[PDB]
């Protein structure tokens, strides 16, 4: 069972900074007089980290569920012994299994089940009038469990549970990890004499425990132990105390570190390479002390911003306007069948337009149509009387459907058909239609025919004239102005679109985006994908050419198709990282040179020069640079770069 | 991530004439068709009226045929709506509608809207 | 004269599999394409199911439709179930330059 809380004044959490903090070993394996370089998740140097209080003296409580990233580090300079343990979970509500670490006073255990917590799991710590010790009998930390599959009972830490207010006199450090499912511990006892600002010592953590437990882990919280004195009444609404304690936590990143190990296999000190351009050169050179010289630690390369698409200009348009805007239409028994072939295809007066009735397209999707481009569109074009419209669609069947005009069930094309009753008829009506009734047998898909030959449906021939059980196939159709809705005209026409081994000739319409220059952008002019600058030329180009190499074969010139300007090819920038640097037991400043990456800040022959300031008056130079300029360390004292005297 | 804002009612008039606006950004406003939607309090959806792209084609219900009007400008990227002749059924709230391609492809954009009340 | 005709409360079941119809009276539905639109209760409506055989992108997959030309009739189902599903279903077509909508099928008790 557990309690809610009441609202109070707190205080905001602060933020400190770390001090060669948060590093432990990462094997179990021995080196000795070994600098090794490692891929594990440590916590960065001079790092911002997280800082809250749990000093009473006002009744600062802020335990949040914090979010668990990939590794935490957990410094506690614990003093009284008020911190208790640590919970973990990703929903705390019964559904997921969550981890419960408490140290007891008689013993440690790990449970790890679906356990019931509350809003704020927390220990009370009772006094006792007879008995001058301090106990605890609170033990709200959740409700019930259903299942688990680990439990782990630790060593017997013997606990004070006596609360004070003096200053603290040790500090704990504790690490979780989660790789693969498997649970990692890393913890130090360190005694130090400090309240505040953790000092620059170095203290490697050694692995405590090594659980394997196979859940998902997200959200973690802190459990704090409160005092009930004489003092307070003894209900947790508004009056309590909890002695002087604080604690600390962090999050562990990815980082790249050089470890060194003295002849006893211990870590005495670590240096970066993402850090400082000192600890970049100390960690590349696989050594811990740096002599005067050039040096190169890594590259350094602009990447594009932007990504600019300019197709040429689009005139080119398909014929279809003349096969909708028909003033003929042929019959449904022989419906027309027209080719579009080698145009670039124009469907937004297509869709955008309403006086169509059915705009369904199968097998492909209309909402891209513009992106797709195929080989060979074909058109055909009937007139259909409004009930028999469905018909029309594959897997349906009737007399227009298996008698006149039949499509294939794979069928990746589009129908649109529409209403025109004035214009097909007139006052009169129109008898000027034919269609079929009877045929021998059913029509295979994508086949017309055209002979009007007598058929016959019993088993006696009529010899060839008109007579009994055998009639005409084809008959017209009657049309009036003042008919029902569904016996009115419509005109009906299919698009098929069919793809072979020939190359692609119909198109969709292809957009412009605005021309930048003289940025390192991508573009792509219909023959290639080049990233880099476009500036102003001074070449003309002959008027049939659309691209242009050098010397060296290379696409660095493509004139725009829009404007018909020639813009030239250019790489953005790249280069190297290269440091100068004083020697050993001299400075410790190093200053940055670039070969020929072209930008205190010194714009030198030999690239560009940072962090060495440039004077007129010449000596002798120790550290070649290049291109008759040399760098020394010369009076404070700082790094400077000068001509070099012969 | 397109922006659609409606302010257009707030008010109470028997027959009168009513001025909404539905103001929209993010996307091209000359290139896709439009539309209008209501919703009566505690009913069902229903259609009012579209417009092409362009403004050259404009349809409504016929409940309010003969009544209504709708124009549109590329310029400001903006709508206009008038009403008069108003009646008691018109207590709803409106969405103005974007399209994608026309009719067929669907409605699938709702502004936040605007409660508009006659009395 | 045509309008959509679907119930007004169902799909009250707990963590299963429930179809929704939609149908019509005076013409086909297959003609032209149909849409489910799903509307957040006292906020903007939001669309789930487009083209017959689309979503929109950010939508799960437990939704999904189908068509039925021999009733006549439009079906949407929901498989997932969850605790996200508090609203009222429309269904839409086109006749010839105008829209319907359907009644609305209120679903809350999940
Ligand atoms: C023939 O096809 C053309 C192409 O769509 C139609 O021309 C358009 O007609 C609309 C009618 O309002 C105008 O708004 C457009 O400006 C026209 N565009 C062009 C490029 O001319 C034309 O209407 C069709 N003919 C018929 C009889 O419908
Ligand atoms: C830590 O973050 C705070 C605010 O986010 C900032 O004021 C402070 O300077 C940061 N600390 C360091 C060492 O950058
Ligand atoms: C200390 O706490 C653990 C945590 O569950 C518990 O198992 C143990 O019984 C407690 N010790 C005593 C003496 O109650
Ligand atoms: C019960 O334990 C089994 C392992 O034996 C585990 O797979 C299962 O998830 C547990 N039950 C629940 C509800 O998590
Ligand atoms: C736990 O969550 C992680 C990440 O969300 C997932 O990869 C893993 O499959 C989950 N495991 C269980 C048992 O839910
Ligand atoms: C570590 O090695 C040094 C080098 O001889 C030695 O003086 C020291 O006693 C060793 N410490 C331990 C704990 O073995
Ligand atoms: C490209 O077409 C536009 C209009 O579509 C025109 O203004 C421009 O001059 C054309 N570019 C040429 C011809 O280079
Ligand atoms: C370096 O760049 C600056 C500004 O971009 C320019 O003024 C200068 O001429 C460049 N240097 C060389 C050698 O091109
Ligand atoms: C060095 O001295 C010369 C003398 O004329 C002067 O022109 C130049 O600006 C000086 N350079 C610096 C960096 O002071």
């Amino acid at each position: 069972q557990c309690v809610n809380l009441t609202t109070r004044t707190q205080l905001p959490p602060a933020y400190t900074n770390s001090f060669t903090r948060g590093v432990y070993y990462p094997d179990k394996v021995f080196r000795s007089s070994v600098l090794h370089s490692t891929q594990d998740l440590f916590l960065p140097f001079f790092s911002n980290v997280t800082w809250f209080h749990a000093i009473h003296v006002t009744k600062r409580f802020d335990n949040p569920v914090l979010p668990f990233n990939d590794g935490v580090y957990f410094a506690s300079t614990e003093k009284s012994n008020i911190i208790r343990g640590w919970i973990f979970g990703t929903t705390l509500d019964s559904k997921t299994q969550s981890l419960l670490i408490v140290n007891n006073a008689t013993n440690v255990v790990i449970k790890v089940c679906e356990f019931q917590f509350c809003n704020d799991p927390f220990l009370g710590v009772y006094y006792h009038k007879n008995n001058k010790s301090w106990m605890e009998s609170e033990f709200r930390v959740y409700s019930s469990a259903n299942n688990c599959t680990f439990e782990y009972v630790s060593q017997p830490f013997l606990m004070d549970l006596e609360g004070k207010q003096g200053n603290f006199k040790n500090l704990r450090e504790f690490v979780f990890k989660n790789i693969d499912g498997y649970f990692k511990i890393y913890s130090k006892h360190t005694p130090i004499n400090l309240v505040r600002d953790l000092p620059q010592g170095f203290s490697a953590l050694e692995p405590l425990v090594d659980l394997p437990i196979g859940i998902n882990i997200t959200r973690f919280q802190t459990l704090l132990a409160l005092h009930r004195s004489y003092l307070t009444p003894g209900d947790s609404s508004s009056g309590w105390t909890a002695g002087a304690a604080a604690y600390y936590v962090g999050y562990l990143q990815p980082r790249t570190f050089l470890l060194k190990y003295n002849e006893n296999g211990t870590i005495t000190d670590a240096v970066d390479c993402a850090l400082d351009p000192l600890s970049e050169t100390k960690c590349t050179l696989k050594s811990f002390t740096v002599e005067k010289g050039i040096y190169q630690t890594s590259n350094f390369r602009v990447q594009p911003t932007e990504s600019i698409v300019r197709f040429p200009n689009i005139t080119n348009l398909c014929p279809f306007g003349e096969v909708f805007n028909a003033t003929r239409f042929a019959s449904v028994y022989a419906w027309n069948r027209k080719r579009i072939s080698n145009c670039v295809a124009d469907y937004s007066v297509l869709y955008n337009s309403a006086s169509f009735s059915t705009f369904k397209c199968y097998g492909v999707s209309p909402t891209k149509l513009n992106d797709l481009c195929f080989t060979n569109v074909y058109a055909d074009s009937f007139v259909i009387r409004g009930d028999e419209v469905r018909q029309i669609a594959p897997g349906q069947t009737g007399k227009i459907a298996d008698y006149n005009y039949k499509l294939p069930d794979d069928f990746t094309g589009c129908v649109i058909a529409w209403n025109s009753n004035n214009l097909d008829s007139k006052v009169g009506g129109n008898y000027n239609y034919l269609y079929r009734l009877f045929r021998k047998s059913n029509l295979k898909p994508f086949e017309r025919d055209i002979s009007t030959e007598i058929y016959q449906a019993g088993s006696t021939p009529c010899n060839g004239v008109e007579g009994f059980n055998c009639y005409f196939p084809l008959q017209s159709y009657g049309f009036q102005p003042t008919n029902g809705v569904g016996y009115q005209p419509y005109r009906v026409v299919v698009l098929s679109f069919e793809l072979l081994h020939a190359p692609a000739t119909v198109c969709g319409p292809k957009k412009s985006t605005n021309l930048v220059k003289n940025k390192c952008v991508n573009f792509n002019f219909n023959g290639l994908t080049g990233t880099g600058v476009l500036t102003e030329s001074n070449k003309k180009f002959l008027p049939f050419q659309q691209f242009g190499r050098d010397i060296a074969d290379t696409t660095d010139a493509v004139r725009d198709p829009q404007t018909l300007e020639i813009l030239d090819i250019t790489p953005c920038s790249f280069g190297g990282v290269s440091v100068i640097t004083p020697g050993t037991n001299t400075s410790n400043q190093v200053a940055v040179l670039y070969q020929d990456v072209n930008c205190n800040v010194f714009q030198t022959r030999a690239g560009c020069l940072i962090g060495a300031e440039h004077v007129n008056n010449s000596y002798e130079c120790d550290i070649p640079i290049g291109a008759g300029i040399c760098a020394s360390y010369q009076t404070s004292q700082s790094i400077i770069a000068y001509t070099m005297s012969l | 991530e397109v922006q659609l804002v409606e302010s257009g009612g707030g008010l109470v008039q028997p027959g009168g004439s009513l001025r909404l606006s539905c103001a929209a950004s993010g996307f091209t406003f000359s290139s896709y068709w439009m539309s209008w939607v209501r919703q009566a309090p505690g009913k069902g959806l229903e259609w009012v009226a579209n417009i092409k792209q362009d403004g050259s084609e404009k349809y409504y219900v016929d409940s309010v045929k003969g009544r209504f009007t709708i124009s549109r400008d590329n310029a400001k990227n903006s709508l206009y709506l008038q009403m008069n002749s108003l009646r008691a059924e018109d207590t709803a709230v409106y969405y103005c509608a974007r399209g994608q391609l026309g009719p067929w492809v669907g409605v699938d954009y709702w502004g936040q809207g605007t409660l508009v009340t006659v009395s | 004269n045509f309008m959509l005709t679907q119930p007004h409360s169902v799909s009250e079941s707990p963590g299963k599999t429930v179809t929704i119809s939609c149908t019509g009276s005076s013409g086909s539905i297959a003609s032209n394409y149909v849409q489910w639109y799903q509307q957040r209760p006292g906020s903007a409506p939001t669309t789930v199911i487009y083209e017959d055989n689309q979503r929109p992108s950010g939508v799960p997959d437990r939704f999904s439709g189908s068509i039925d030309s021999s009733s006549n009739s439009a079906s949407l189902t929901i498989s997932g179930l969850k605790t996200e599903d508090e609203a009222d279903y429309y269904c839409q077509s086109y006749d010839s330059s105008n829209w319907v909508f359907g009644g609305g099928t209120q679903l809350t008790v999940l």
